[PDB]
């Protein structure tokens, strides 16, 4: 089907305690592959998946370089910003910033992405054009007019449109096994009584992957989701995810609600229902 | 500078099985700022070594992180996640219910 | 792998 591959990372500046923590990681579609922390003893890039451990001494050294860098950038960066917002050296901010590809089940590009977030809001991000901006702010405006001026979006579309679709290619041959495998839910549905005239049906899906799933209760074949509960889809761990969905419904009218499950890694979507 | 309270979710890894060894997870997500203060307990103590994955966010910018330690549940042992953020005005504990 | 090239903001 259609991959991803993202870079993540966030810096957040702490007066008095030293400079910034930067954290990155990389994820091709919902799998982490690689990270660097800036507070580990003698910081490097490290893998984190099975099939990027092949790449050569180079490959880890050029990566580390350019964490480094982008740890210096965004230090940089966060003291620009203090002075666009007119805020004081005191307080703790944080530089978020994402960037990477999609492609589709050809390995043709889909949409290039680079976006950033200053204290939690949307500050500046490249639009799906990969040759403008779209900046939040009279703040974000002068880091675009810095920007066009350069020519920065050049540099990013020729990444994008070249080294992160063939970079992405390459990790999904290389990890093969497990990034183009898609792991099913297992399901089933729990009963429990609330008071003497409801009960809540929870629908269950364990041990799948990618995160992707949709769970949806229905009653007699109408969807329920304006009274379905629904919780965030949680990692468990070992790259699989687990998810439940939820409806209140009347004592001895249970038959007539059906959890459905449709998953990548299912050979047919799911109907279940509770059984006694 | 608009703050965001993590959602918490206490559970395991594996359909929980007295005397076979498993893994305590503590998901806190959907959070803002990214400071946050996250324990395992058992019967009401700190866990000693608990590992958690790397800071990481979400389309939103909200951040995420996975708390978790291996352990093998009994019938009687009780376990919770206790989160402290600056959105809370005292840490928030949230009970491990393995019959959801 | 990662960009070589960025820019401050």
């Amino acid at each position: 089907g259609s991959h991803s591959m993202r870079y993540f990372h966030t810096s957040v500046s702490r007066p008095g305690r030293g400079e910034p923590r930067f954290i990155t990681v990389g994820y091709v579609d919902d799998t982490l592959f690689v990270r660097f922390d800036s507070d580990a003893a003698s910081p490097r890039e490290e893998p984190r998946a099975p099939w990027i451990e092949q790449e050569g001494p180079e490959y880890w050294d050029r990566e580390t370089q350019i964490c480094k860098a982008k740890a210096q950038t965004d230090r940089e960066s966060l003291r620009t910003l203090l002075r666009y917002y007119n805020q004081s050296e005191a307080g703790s901010h944080t530089l978020q910033n994402m960037y990477g590809c999609d492609v589709g089940p050809d390995g043709r590009l889909l949409r290039g992405y680079d976006q950033y977030a200053y204290d939690g809001k949307d500050y500046i991000a490249l639009n799906e054009d990969l040759s403008s901006w779209t900046a939040a702010d009279t703040a974000a405006q002068i880091t675009q007019r810095k920007w066009e001026a350069a020519r920065e979006a050049e540099q990013l579309r020729a990444y994008l449109e070249g080294e992160c679709v063939e970079w992405l290619r390459r990790y999904l041959e290389n990890g093969k096994e497990t990034l183009q495998r898609a792991d099913p839910p297992k399901t089933h549905v729990t009963h429990h009584p609330i008071s003497d005239h409801e009960a809540t049906l929870r629908c269950w899906a364990l041990g799948f992957y990618p995160g992707e799933i949709t769970l949806t209760w229905q009653r007699d074949g109408e969807d329920q989701t304006q009274d379905t509960e629904l919780v965030e889809t949680r990692p468990a761990g070992d790259r699989t995810f687990q998810k439940w969905a939820a409806v209140v419904v009347p004592s001895g009218e249970e038959q007539r609600y059906t959890c459905h499950v449709q998953h990548e890694g299912l050979p047919k979507p799911l109907t279940l229902r509770w059984e006694p | 500078m608009i703050q965001r309270t993590p959602k918490i979710q206490v559970y395991s890894r594996h359909p929980a099985e007295n005397g076979k060894s498993n893994f305590l997870n503590c998901y806190v997500s959907g959070f803002h700022p990214s400071d946050i203060e996250v324990d395992l307990l058992k019967n009401g103590e700190r866990i000693e070594k608990v590992e958690h994955s790397d800071l990481s966010f979400s389309k939103d910018w909200s951040f995420y992180l996975l708390y978790y330690t291996e352990f093998t549940p009994t019938e009687k042992d009780e376990y919770a996640c206790r989160v402290n953020h600056v959105t809370l005005s005292q840490p928030k504990i949230v009970k491990w219910d393995r019959d959801m | 792998r990662r960009k070589w090239r960025r820019w401050h903001l």
